[PDB]
């Protein structure tokens, strides 16, 4: 509608409540609060869809490095695997079938 | 204009100094192009010259230059109608009868 | 009407006629760059990103 | 709370002492005035008018770094 | 949830999501060199060599202020990296821009070069807040493991290893523990973990439709005047 | 020339080749050094920095490191055309020979 | 020799071409190796923007001039436009006609000297263009894996031998210009792929081309040489010999 | 064996790194409800990093809103009525200047 | 396909014989605004829905026409 | 966290010592203060 | 490898000291007529340009 | 573990109250900061309403304060119908006129209607975000396979043999 009512009453209108509880405080709050700007221990709300790139890899090695396996992981990688990039994407299975003929046969 | 209408003893101060820069800046734009065209400037103008007579070239350059700033300083004719127009409609409000 | 026609060749069509654009290139590194970089990532847009 | 406050405070330990720990729990009347005049944090003690240079000043030295740098 | 409905949002004089060569009056036209007298124009072939110079400088005098750490070295690679590539993968045909894509990204990126030349430049001052923020933590990290204690970080990996084993204990029928079981027992410690911290309210409204703000006060009316300081 | 290494300062130190194997051998150890070098072992002396994992960018790094080693000043002409493990072992005889003769560094 | 010159320790053949967007100046030189905090000066002193327009801009541009001041030695802008300048100044007071006349061989004078002071740019494209079309020289050299070593281009002092070039022994022409406008030098070249190394001599001068008055290439190579040398191999080609092509073309002999 | 087990262990590393983006990012967005209730500085804060790139738009003068960014999606809702409908063009700063100027033969350099 | 069925259906888009002959409402609402109301968004998105449909959610054709 | 400062139920001794966010803003602008000493001198 | 990525459709005019070599100043302009006499060939041969001549004829 | 460094690079320009940087975020912090916090009525009805009377004397009092202070308040008003008319003719066309007449010019409605929009966008910005998500995690899933299928190779060739 388009006829609240008075001026006087206008603020009334806005509230709405979730529970049955009389009187109703009128007031409808605009914002939150933020008294004190406070660093939050919540990470950025910016690292939400990006796609995978090199952080992705820069990062998997340094956790990788607090373990003693993920250590002889990422040595043997950066070392002795012929790829002209660490953003490994397996899109077919010749690179696993055939190391497993070549290791079966025993 | 209404918010300076404390600031000062004439509510169109800033109104009448602008009008003045408006008019200088703008005198001065074709000054500075025709620098930045540097030595050259009459052939970015009228283009190539027709005869070997540098005094007759001269008066055709002079002429060039002239229809170069003419462009500018006549447009400010159409300020001075907007100005006589405001000013009729005023005159005419102002004196509007009310008895 | 005035107002309009006061920009519209002061500065819109003055400078129209004084200065132009040109449309050679002295340079033209981003094209093969480019080129060359979507190359690079053909894997992960055959993913569908 | 700034120096101007805790100066106040260092001079008026005498008088908070009186007022807080033997006013303000007396009984009755007294009791309820010496818990109104209570000394203590400033509640609503914050100051608009440095609050308002502050903002002010921020925004005209936004302004300042714009025009200044060209 | 939400898309835009307008199918000509992209529309533009110039085409489909032209932000390259918008369309206006003075447009780009040839020269002729037989009918040129005399030219004025700015553009050069000097921007591929200036955009390898302007990296290394922008590199190195970064560098200055890393205090020779390492790592923080090796991750801003990464991040200048994706300063310089945005002219190579941006949806933006940069090689089609009005008057010269290369020149006009490489003066941007002096702009930027000049602020890092006096250390004031935000990224560089958002990466000393940053890594001092890091190092911070790894410290106390480092002092609780040289007392023998164990970190905060390590109680929650022993903690959720003991609730894989107790999960994969009970379920024999199926023995695929996939990777969205595994994230919903951590999930449902982190949640728990969090809500035990007296963290400020992130969240507008808690469990009612209220606030959680200290603004957020109602009547009824129950609280006496504010009480003084003790002696 | 004394520099930051992981918060402590420390001096640093100069080198001279002037052999063919002392320049394929820092080479080599340069580029494996470098954290985005891919097939570290599989890098011999005509391996091409694209097949590693580097790229235009990745060879200023690595200009700038043989700079910080070898001392020399590097002109950004130079810089783009460094695209293999052979390049960077010619530049250097290139240098150290230019030096040899004409008494000076070349120009930079 | 390069005439605009820093304390700038990188490009220096660009030094001069680069107009970078830079608002003010760099706090520092660029960079030679990675330096320590303290080893240059935080919120440097105040009217340093000043200070480095004038010993980045102001300073090497007047080392430019006194560099080759001996080209704009000649009878035309020491006497002849002093001495006009000098004659209408005495009426100056008189009317505004005066004025004008007694500055613009001022004027003139700096733009003769602002044009000669600077440094001599031939189209390096054009050469480069040249080069690579020699069958001798590309089986070595490629642009994608040759580097400049050493590269220096200087106008030559005074008239030439006036019998290989009588054309400069001209009254009139000696009166407006003192040099010669043309130039020799040199460019020292390395090659990252086949590891060759060659110095690509050259000697220019100013030629007339299809037109009557206007100079056709103020930079035509009239001798190019290139001495190649390799692993064990020394070649020399001759790209244009000076004894076949001053016997087509003369020099220009430019006037004001 | 001993090459592929290695190699598709630090594939699982790098895409089980992405796996915790994604899930870590949902779920600090449990907190973040209604961005239309909350004030401008504190929406800054849990995007954190905004502050630093609108900063550098500040200090090297690109007020030019939405010049560096590839998808200018603001632009295009404020100029679906807009009169010789335009966008600003990618990295434009408000204060370059590639106009020309030539002399031809004929007037007006044509 | 069933949705694009009845778009083209002309018995489901089809105005009345008197269609042409009743009053119409000439406007989408952009002309007077409530300013002032709770429910100004639900206003907003009301005049743009109807915009859309008009243009069959093409606004280019609301750009370079008649307004 | 038990143990934070309370403006109800504070001491006489902590308030004169609180050193609260307002101060941390004032010890801020101090710093700028001593350190234009010689550009005001 | 910077002429690589030089291109050569810049090579239309061949600017000098803000003027275009390759302009046929024999056919067009004040420069055209070859009728002209001793001053009048000696004046364009100081100068080599039209455009120069009138710049500076301008303020003489 | 090895110990870490002590700390990074500290500016000895920059501080939280005073950044060396400018932005519209921090003005908009210190313009809260001196607006204070949202005064939030803890009432059942707002305060107009419920002391419309009492609002309503003060309100007639300062008119008669400055009623009875004007001695030449009719000076004034005779001052002041010559630009009352002048400005209410010369822009009723621009304000309410165009809204039944030549021309619309809805300019500022296009200004309301792209805003009113974003509203709604900024509404669903969970939603819009967690779709994208599903597609990434989908890819992410699909590369998570092949480790699924390695670590059966050890079973299936011990079962084989
Ligand atoms: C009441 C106020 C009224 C006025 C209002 C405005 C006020 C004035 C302000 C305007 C701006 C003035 C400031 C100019 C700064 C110039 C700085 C400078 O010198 O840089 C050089 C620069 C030239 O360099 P360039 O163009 O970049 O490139 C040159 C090439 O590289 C060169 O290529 P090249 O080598 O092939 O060329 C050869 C040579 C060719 O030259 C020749 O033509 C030769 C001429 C003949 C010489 C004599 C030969 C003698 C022969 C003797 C023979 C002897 C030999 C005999 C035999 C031998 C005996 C043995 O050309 C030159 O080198 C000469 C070019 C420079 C000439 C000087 C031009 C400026 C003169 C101004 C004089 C008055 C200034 C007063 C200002 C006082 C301060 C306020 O000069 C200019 O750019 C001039 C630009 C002028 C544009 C502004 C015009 C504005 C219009 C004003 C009139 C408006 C009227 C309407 C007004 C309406 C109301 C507003
Ligand atoms: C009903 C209406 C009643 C009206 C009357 C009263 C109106 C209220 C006035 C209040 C505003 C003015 C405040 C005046 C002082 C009041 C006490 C006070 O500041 O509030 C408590 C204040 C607490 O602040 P807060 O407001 O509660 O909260 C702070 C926020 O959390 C954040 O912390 P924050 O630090 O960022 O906040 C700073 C805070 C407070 O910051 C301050 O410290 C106030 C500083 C004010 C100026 C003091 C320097 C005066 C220099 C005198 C030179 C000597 C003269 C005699 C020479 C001897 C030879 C005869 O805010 C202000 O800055 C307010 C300043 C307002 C603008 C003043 C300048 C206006 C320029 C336009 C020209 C106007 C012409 C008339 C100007 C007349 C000036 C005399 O306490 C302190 O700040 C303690 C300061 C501790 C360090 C002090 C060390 C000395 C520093 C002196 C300055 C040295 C600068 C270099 C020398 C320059 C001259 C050569
Ligand atoms: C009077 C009061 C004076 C008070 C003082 C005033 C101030 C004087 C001092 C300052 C002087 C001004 C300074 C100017 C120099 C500044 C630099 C400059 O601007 O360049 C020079 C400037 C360049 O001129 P230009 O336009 O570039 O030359 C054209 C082409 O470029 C050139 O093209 P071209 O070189 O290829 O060939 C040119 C010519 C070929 O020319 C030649 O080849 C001839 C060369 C002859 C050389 C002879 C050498 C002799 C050497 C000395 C003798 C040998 C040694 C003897 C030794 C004896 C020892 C004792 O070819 C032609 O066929 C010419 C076309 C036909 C002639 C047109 C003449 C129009 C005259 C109209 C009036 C006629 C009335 C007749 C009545 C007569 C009786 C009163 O020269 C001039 O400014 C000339 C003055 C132009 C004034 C025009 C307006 C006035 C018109 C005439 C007045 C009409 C009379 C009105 C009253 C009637 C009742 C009396
Ligand atoms: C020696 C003896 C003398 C000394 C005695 C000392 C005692 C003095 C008595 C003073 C009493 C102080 C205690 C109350 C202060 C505020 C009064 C008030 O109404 O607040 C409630 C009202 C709403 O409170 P609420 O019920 O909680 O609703 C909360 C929602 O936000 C509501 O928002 P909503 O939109 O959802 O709902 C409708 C809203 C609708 O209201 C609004 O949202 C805005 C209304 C327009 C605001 C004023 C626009 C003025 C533009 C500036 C141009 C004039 C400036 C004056 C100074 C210029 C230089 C002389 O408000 C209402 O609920 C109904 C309207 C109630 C009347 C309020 C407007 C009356 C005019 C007040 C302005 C007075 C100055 C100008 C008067 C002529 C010059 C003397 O708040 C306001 O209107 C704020 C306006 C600014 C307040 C300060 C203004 C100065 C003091 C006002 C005294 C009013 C009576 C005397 C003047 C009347 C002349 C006709
Ligand atoms: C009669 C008494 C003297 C009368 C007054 C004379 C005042 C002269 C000084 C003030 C004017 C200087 C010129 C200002 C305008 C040009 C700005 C500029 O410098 O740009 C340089 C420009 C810089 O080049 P640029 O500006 O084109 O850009 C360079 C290109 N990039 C950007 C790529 C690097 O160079 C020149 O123009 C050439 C040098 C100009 C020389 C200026 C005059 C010097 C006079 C020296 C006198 C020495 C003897 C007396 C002193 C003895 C010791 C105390
Ligand atoms: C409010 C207080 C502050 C006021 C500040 C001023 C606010 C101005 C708001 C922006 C309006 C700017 C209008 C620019 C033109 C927009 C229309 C357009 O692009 O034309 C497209 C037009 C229209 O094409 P269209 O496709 O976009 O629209 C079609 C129209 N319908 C839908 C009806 C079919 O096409 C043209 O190319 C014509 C070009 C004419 C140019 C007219 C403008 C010339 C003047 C502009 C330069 C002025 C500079 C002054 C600087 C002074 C410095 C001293
Ligand atoms: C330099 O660059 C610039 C800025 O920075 C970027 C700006 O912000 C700005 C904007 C300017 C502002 C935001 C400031 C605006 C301030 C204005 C308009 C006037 C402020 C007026 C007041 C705050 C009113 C105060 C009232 C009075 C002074 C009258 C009563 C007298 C009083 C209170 C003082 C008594 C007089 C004395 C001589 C004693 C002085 C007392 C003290 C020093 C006590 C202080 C005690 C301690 C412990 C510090 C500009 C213009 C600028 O150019
Ligand atoms: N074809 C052209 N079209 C428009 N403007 C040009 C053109 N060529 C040059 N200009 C302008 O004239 C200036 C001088 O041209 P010039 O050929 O001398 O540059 P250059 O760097 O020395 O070329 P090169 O590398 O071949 O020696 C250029 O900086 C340019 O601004
Ligand atoms: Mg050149």
């Amino acid at each position: 509608t388009l006829q609240w009512g008075s001026l006087a009453e206008r603020p009334m209108v806005d509230r709405v409540m979730s529970t049955s509880t009389w009187p109703v405080p009128y007031y409808q709050r605009l914002f939150k609060a933020y008294p004190i700007r406070e660093k939050k221990d919540k990470m950025s709300l910016l690292l939400s869809d990006i796609d995978i790139d090199d952080t992705n890899w820069y990062q998997a090695k340094d956790f990788l490095r607090g373990s003693f396996r993920g250590r002889q992981i990422v040595d043997y990688v950066e070392n002795n695997i012929a790829s002209n990039t660490y953003i490994l994407i397996q899109q077919d299975v010749a690179n696993m079938a055939k190391a497993y003929v070549h290791d079966i046969c025993g | 204009h209404g918010w300076t209408s404390m600031l000062s003893h004439a509510v169109l101060l800033l109104s009448c100094y602008s009008i003045i820069i408006m008019f200088l800046f703008i005198l001065g734009m074709p000054t500075l192009l025709l620098y930045d065209f540097g030595i050259f400037f009459l052939a970015y103008l009228k283009g190539a010259g027709k005869y070997i007579s540098s005094v007759a070239e001269m008066m055709f350059d002079y002429t060039a230059c002239l229809v170069f700033y003419i462009r500018i300083l006549a447009q400010w004719i159409r300020v001075v109608l907007m100005v006589v127009t405001f000013i009729s409609l005023s005159h005419y409000v102002s004196d509007f009868d009310i008895t | 009407s005035q107002f309009v026609a006061f920009f519209a060749i002061v500065f819109w069509l003055f400078l129209f006629l004084y200065t132009f654009f040109i449309i050679e290139k002295h340079e033209d590194f981003f094209s093969k760059k480019r080129e060359e970089r979507k190359k690079k990532l053909k894997e992960l847009w055959n993913l569908k990103n | 709370m700034n120096p101007i406050q805790k100066a106040w405070l260092k001079i008026l330990e005498p008088v908070s002492y009186v007022i807080n720990e033997k006013m303000a729990k007396r009984t009755g009347i007294i009791g309820k005035l010496g818990r109104f005049f209570a000394i203590g944090p400033r509640e609503y003690g914050v100051h608009p008018i440095n609050r308002m240079f502050i903002f002010m000043n921020r925004k005209y030295m936004a302004f300042q770094a714009v025009a200044l740098h060209r | 949830g939400y898309k835009i409905r307008n199918k000509s949002i992209f529309w533009t004089r110039a085409g489909w999501k032209n932000n390259w060569h918008p369309k206006n009056f003075n447009a780009p036209r040839p020269s002729y060199g037989e009918f040129t007298m005399g030219i004025r124009c700015r553009n050069d072939h000097h921007s591929f060599l200036r955009y390898v110079q302007t990296y290394r400088n922008m590199s190195r005098h970064c560098k200055q202020y890393f205090l020779g750490d390492k790592q923080l070295e090796e991750t801003f690679i990464l991040g200048l990296r994706s300063l310089f590539l945005v002219p190579y993968d941006s949806q933006c045909l940069t090689d089609q821009i009005k008057h010269g894509g290369e020149r006009r990204f490489v003066d941007q990126l002096d702009r930027d070069f000049e602020l890092i030349s006096y250390n004031t430049h935000p990224y560089q001052l958002f990466t000393y807040t940053v890594r001092n923020e890091h190092l911070a933590w790894k410290n106390e990290q480092y002092e609780k493991i040289q007392k023998g204690e164990k970190t905060f970080e390590q109680e929650l990996l022993d903690y959720l290893d003991e609730q894989v084993l107790a999960e994969k204990a009970k379920l024999r029928d199926g023995q695929n523990f996939s990777i969205e079981r595994m994230t919903e027992i951590a999930l449902h410690v982190f949640r728990k973990a969090r809500a035990g911290k007296v963290r400020p309210a992130q969240d507008v409204r808690g469990p009612d439709g209220n606030v959680n703000d200290f603004l957020e006060q109602r009547r009824p009316f129950e609280h006496p005047n504010p009480t003084g300081v003790t002696h | 020339l004394t520099q930051y290494v992981e918060g402590q300062i420390v001096n640093r130190n100069q080198l001279t080749l002037k052999k063919q194997e002392d320049i394929e051998q820092y080479v080599l150890k340069l580029v494996r050094g470098y954290f985005r070098t891919t097939n570290k072992q599989g890098l011999n002396i005509n391996s091409v920095l694209q097949d590693h994992g580097l790229d235009e960018f990745d060879s200023i790094e690595l200009a700038m490191q043989v700079e910080e080693d070898l001392g020399y000043v590097i002109s950004a002409e130079t810089i783009p055309v460094l695209n293999k493990v052979k390049h960077f072992v010619n530049y250097i005889n290139h240098v150290e020979q230019f030096k040899a003769e004409n008494g000076k560094a070349p120009i930079a | 020799q390069m005439g605009f010159s820093s304390d700038n320790p990188y490009n220096k053949r660009w030094e001069y071409k680069w107009k970078h967007s830079y608002y003010t100046y760099p706090r520092d030189y660029e960079h030679t190796e990675v330096r320590k905090p303290q080893d240059s000066k935080d919120v440097p002193p105040i009217y340093f923007a000043y200070y480095k327009d004038f010993v980045d801009r102001w300073l090497p541009g007047m080392n430019m001039w006194w560099q080759r001041r001996h080209r704009i030695f000649d009878k035309f802008n020491v006497y002849f436009l002093p001495g006009m300048s000098l004659f209408f100044y005495q009426f100056a007071d008189l009317a505004l006609g005066f004025k004008i006349m007694a500055a613009f061989p001022l004027f003139l004078a700096y733009t003769r000297i602002r044009d000669k002071t600077l440094d001599p740019d031939f189209k390096e494209t054009y050469l480069r263009d040249m080069i690579y079309q020699n069958p001798e020289i590309t089986k070595y050299f490629n642009e994608e894996t040759i580097h400049v070593l050493d590269y220096e281009f200087e106008y030559l002092p005074g008239y030439l031998c006036p019998e290989k070039f009588p054309e400069y022994q001209n009254k009139t022409w000696q009166f407006f210009n003192t040099d010669t406008a043309q130039a020799e030098g040199f460019f020292k070249f390395g090659d990252v792929e086949s590891g060759a190394t060659m110095t690509l001599k050259f000697k220019t001068m100013p030629i007339p081309g299809k037109f009557r008055y206007q100079v056709g290439e103020p930079f035509y190579f009239y001798d190019l040489r290139a001495e190649i040398k390799c692993d064990g191999v020394y070649k020399e080609v001759v790209l244009v010999d000076e004894k076949e092509s001053l016997k087509k073309i003369r020099p220009f002999l430019f006037l004001i | 064996l001993d090459d592929i087990e290695n190699e598709l262990s630090f594939h699982a590393a790098i895409w089980l790194n992405a796996y915790a983006d994604y899930t870590m990012f949902l779920f600090e967005l449990e907190e973040y409800n209604d961005p239309n209730d909350y004030l401008m500085h504190e929406n800054f804060d849990f995007f954190r990093g905004l502050e630093t790139e609108l900063e550098e738009l500040t200090e090297t003068h690109n007020y030019i809103p939405g010049a560096k960014d590839d998808v200018n999606l603001r632009g295009y809702l404020a100029t679906q009525f807009a009169w010789g409908k335009k966008v600003i063009s990618f990295y434009r700063h408000p204060a370059d200047d590639f106009k020309c100027a030539k002399a031809t033969k004929n007037m007006l350099g044509r | 396909s069933l949705h694009e069925k009845m778009q083209t259906d002309y018995l489901w888009v089809k105005d009345h014989s008197q269609a042409d002959s009743w009053a119409k409402a000439r406007t989408h609402g952009y002309n007077y605004i409530a300013h002032t109301v709770p429910n100004k968004k639900e206003r907003y998105e009301m005049i743009w829905r109807s915009m859309g449909k008009s243009t069959d959610w093409e606004l280019e054709k609301f750009r370079l026409g008649k307004k | 966290p038990q143990l934070w400062p309370n403006p109800n139920k504070l001491r006489f001794a902590d308030l004169y010592k609180y050193q609260g966010v307002e101060m941390k803003k004032i010890n801020d602008s101090i710093k700028n203060y001593k350190a234009a000493k010689f550009y005001i001198g | 490898m910077w002429y690589k990525y030089f291109s050569k459709q810049s090579w239309n005019l061949r600017v000098w000291r803000k003027a275009n070599l390759k302009y046929n100043q024999d056919d067009f302009g004040m420069t055209q007529p070859k009728y002209i006499a001793r001053f009048g060939d000696f004046r364009f041969r100081l100068v080599r340009t039209e455009g120069a001549l009138r710049g500076c004829m301008f303020f003489v | 573990m090895k110990k870490p460094m002590a700390k990074a690079y500290e500016h000895p320009y920059n501080s939280e109250h005073h950044p060396l940087n400018f932005s519209a975020v921090k003005i908009a912090e210190t313009f809260h900061d001196f607006i204070g916090p949202e005064q939030v009525s803890p009432h059942y009805e707002s305060f107009a309403m419920s002391r419309k009377f009492l609002l309503t004397f003060w309100g007639g009092f300062f008119v008669l304060n400055f009623g009875m202070a004007t001695v030449d308040l009719n000076w004034i008003m005779k001052s002041t119908y010559i630009p009352w008319i002048f400005w209410f003719q010369l822009m009723y066309f621009y304000v309410e006129g165009k809204n039944s007449m030549f021309m619309p010019l809805l300019q500022r409605f296009y200004r309301r209607a792209a805003a009113n929009e974003i509203f709604t966008m900024e509404a669903f910005y969970h939603e819009n975000i967690e779709n994208k998500l599903r597609n990434l995690m989908r890819i992410t899933k699909g590369q998570l396979e092949y480790w699924d299928i390695h670590t059966s190779y050890g079973e299936i060739r011990a079962d084989s043999i």
